């Protein structure tokens, strides 16, 4: 995994080795359960990482992040 | 000549005073003009195509998506935007998904969400407009004079012809000229058809299906794409993220509905050039320019011999190839009789006025003979040629029409 400051946000670079990792971000962390993501190339999907609250069980997503505000994961599906 | 080449053929007569015929070519067909004191005049048409169409439209119907951006907002907290939705190569959908405890937001409801995607065609289908004014089409001509076959292709004119091309003139060097008025008649109404084409393929289509089918579109020139959302599949949202997915080639589908279309062929040399089938020209031939060459030559009396004898053409027609060694420059005579003894021509000579202009001339003459019994004649006295010749009475492959007269 790779974690990159843009402007406000805070882009989770990930790769099918990152699968199912949580990642220590500061003072919070982050995860992510993405199996579509594979390595990085054209064919990519970025989207947001919902902050979530100490006792917020995640809902609906696939990456989440507690403590920590404007995160986006991004990735990609193809091999390298 | 060359119509003894091509199977379908038509015999078009003209009535002595007259000065125009009228003669219909269709493709893969040629027609064999005839006129007393005039030259037979072999006419055919070669192609009917359109060259240089200006494009209309481009129709994508495999696209690539790539780079795919979403951004989304809790409830009651604005909608959500991207920079994406202001870039014209992007296909995007704004729409809203389930929020509230368990993806972050102290509020329960709809909160807005938007996917873009960075649109790219891999495969579309081309569009183009045809011109009535711009089509070409081409007539190959020739006269009966006595070459080889083996010269045939040298002797025909070709005439290109576009939508008030004016008359073509067809000169023939000691035979004069003959003059071609002709008007190109489609299958097709182009006011409301488009030229399709995908790959290699090509077709003619209607307009208005055309513009009515659920794809991308490019205007003329390009340079922007309408319609992105038609191979651009959102599924329904979840909490932050939606499934982009770009649709399957449309390329089996268009085929498919394209089965029920009259087809074109692309010119194998020039990728701007598009063949047309099926259609016709209508014709109208001024021959009183058309003259005979060797009208003073003495006719022949040495020794003739067939070089090739006289061969059926499958036209009801006999073919033969006479050489004259020695009496050159002088006209062959040729009759066709009902017997050896007497002298009335009951045959149609289609070369009018045969000649050897040089000894060891080899001249091809084509005469059509009367049914039943007869006998082929060159020339006269005992060293005169002599072929007798059975009509059989079957249906022959070339067309006869009533002779015309036209002012
Ligand atoms: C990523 O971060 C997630 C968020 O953690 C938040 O919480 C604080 C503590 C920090 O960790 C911050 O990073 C962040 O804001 C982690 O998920 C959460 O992990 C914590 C720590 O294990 C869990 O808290 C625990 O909850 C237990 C709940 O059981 C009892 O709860 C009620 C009261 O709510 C009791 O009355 C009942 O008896 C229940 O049995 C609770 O027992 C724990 O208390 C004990 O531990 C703490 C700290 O160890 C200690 O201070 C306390 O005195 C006790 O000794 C504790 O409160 C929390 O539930 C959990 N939340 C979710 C949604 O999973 C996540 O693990 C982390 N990921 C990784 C990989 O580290
Ligand atoms: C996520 O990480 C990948 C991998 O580093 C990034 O792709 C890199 O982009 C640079 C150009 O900026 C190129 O050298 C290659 O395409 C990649 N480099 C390497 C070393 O792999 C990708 O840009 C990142 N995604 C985002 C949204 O920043």
């Amino acid at each position: 995994v790779t974690l990159v400051r843009k402007n406000r946000w805070l882009l989770l670079n990930v790769t099918s080795e990152d699968l199912g990792k949580t990642f220590s971000v500061g003072t919070g962390n982050c995860t992510t359960n993405i199996l579509e993501a594979k390595y990085w190339c054209p064919d990519s999907m970025e989207y947001n990482c919902p902050n979530l609250s100490p006792r917020e069980e995640p809902d609906d997503i696939d990456c989440w992040c507690y403590g920590v505000e404007n995160v986006r994961v991004a990735y990609g599906k193809c091999d390298s | 000549a060359h119509c003894i080449g091509i199977t379908d053929r038509d015999f078009i007569e003209g009535v002595h005073g007259g000065t125009w015929v009228s003669a219909t070519l269709e493709q893969d067909k040629c027609v064999t003009v005839m006129a007393p004191d005039k030259p037979s005049l072999d006419i055919s048409l070669e192609t009917v195509a359109i060259d240089g169409p200006a494009e209309a439209r481009k129709v994508c119907y495999n696209a690539v998506l790539t780079h795919v951006k979403i951004n989304d907002k809790c409830p009651s907290t604005g909608e959500a935007h991207l920079a994406e939705e202001n870039e014209g190569d992007n296909a995007c959908k704004r729409t809203y998904s389930d929020r509230g405890w368990g993806n972050g937001c102290g509020l329960f409801g709809k909160g807005s969400i938007v996917a873009c995607a960075k649109f790219t065609c891999a495969k579309s289908m081309s569009l183009f407009e045809v011109d009535q004014t711009k089509i070409q089409y081409v007539i190959r001509a020739q006269l009966h004079v006595g070459a080889k076959q083996e010269n045939w292709n040298t002797d025909i004119k070709t005439l290109k012809f576009d939508a008030l091309s004016g008359s073509q003139e067809a000169e023939f060097t000691g035979y004069g000229k003959a003059t071609l008025e002709c008007q190109v008649q489609t299958a097709v109404d182009f006011g409301n058809s488009y030229i399709a084409e995908m790959e290699k393929e090509s077709w003619i289509v209607d307009r208005q299906w055309a513009q009515d089918l659920t794809l991308p579109w490019q205007s003329g020139s390009g340079g922007v794409w309408r319609e992105m959302h038609h191979l651009v599949e959102f599924e329904p949202p979840h909490a932050a993220t939606i499934r982009v997915l770009a649709l399957g080639n449309q390329e089996g589908s268009l085929k498919t509905a394209l089965t029920g279309a009259m087809r074109v062929t692309k010119d194998t040399n020039d990728n701007n050039l598009y063949k047309l089938h099926g259609g016709h020209v209508s014709c109208r031939v001024k021959l009183s320019a058309l003259t005979l060459k060797g009208t003073s030559y003495k006719m022949c009396t040495d020794k003739m011999s067939f070089v090739k004898n006289p061969t059926d053409t499958g036209h009801g027609t006999v073919v033969m190839q006479v050489k004259v060694p020695k009496g050159a420059p002088c006209k062959i005579p040729v009759i066709v009789a009902d017997d050896l003894t007497a002298a009335i021509n009951k045959g149609i000579l289609v070369t009018v006025n045969p000649i050897a202009s040089t000894n060891d001339d080899e001249v091809l003459i084509e005469v059509n003979p009367p049914f039943g019994d007869s006998y082929i004649i060159v020339g006269t006295g005992d060293s005169r040629l002599t072929y007798q010749w059975h009509k059989e009475d079957d249906d022959d492959k070339a067309g006869w029409s009533h002779p015309q007269f036209e002012k």
